């Protein structure tokens, strides 16, 4: 919540901190409410190359087990 | 991106008709332990023939 205030969000972390308070379940719809206005402000249409790197992102070590990879 | 080399033990099998089945020993050379060898020799007194 403090990331969702520091990008310039006010009144939904409001929304989701006078929840926490009580947790009901009769008030949540309005979180899946949030959770689906999320989804229609589009596609993050970015580049091939950008969007393959954050999976072609790889840390690789000689120190993990065997007894783990020989199980698995 | 070097990538780390993962190496099973991997068993190596077969089957039974696959199983060949010997291949016969015809000897080589005798199979020696020794051998001759010249060596000097020296008499009694400890000097040399």
């Amino acid at each position: 919540l403090d990331n969702m205030r520091k990008a310039g969000l006010t009144d939904i972390p409001k929304m989701i901190q006078d929840w926490l308070v009580d947790c009901s379940i009769e008030k949540f719809p309005l979180m899946a409410k949030i959770y689906s206005w999320s989804f229609h402000v589009g596609f993050r249409k970015q580049k091939m190359l950008d969007a393959a790197l954050d999976q072609l992102k790889t840390e690789y070590t000689e120190d993990v087990d065997d007894e783990m990879y020989r199980e698995y | 991106k070097t990538i780390p080399t993962f190496e099973p033990k991997e068993s190596i099998l077969k089957k039974l008709e696959d199983i060949k089945p010997e291949q016969v020993k015809k000897q080589t050379k005798l199979f020696r332990i020794f051998e001759p060898r010249q060596l000097p020799v020296y008499r009694a007194n400890g000097e040399k023939e």
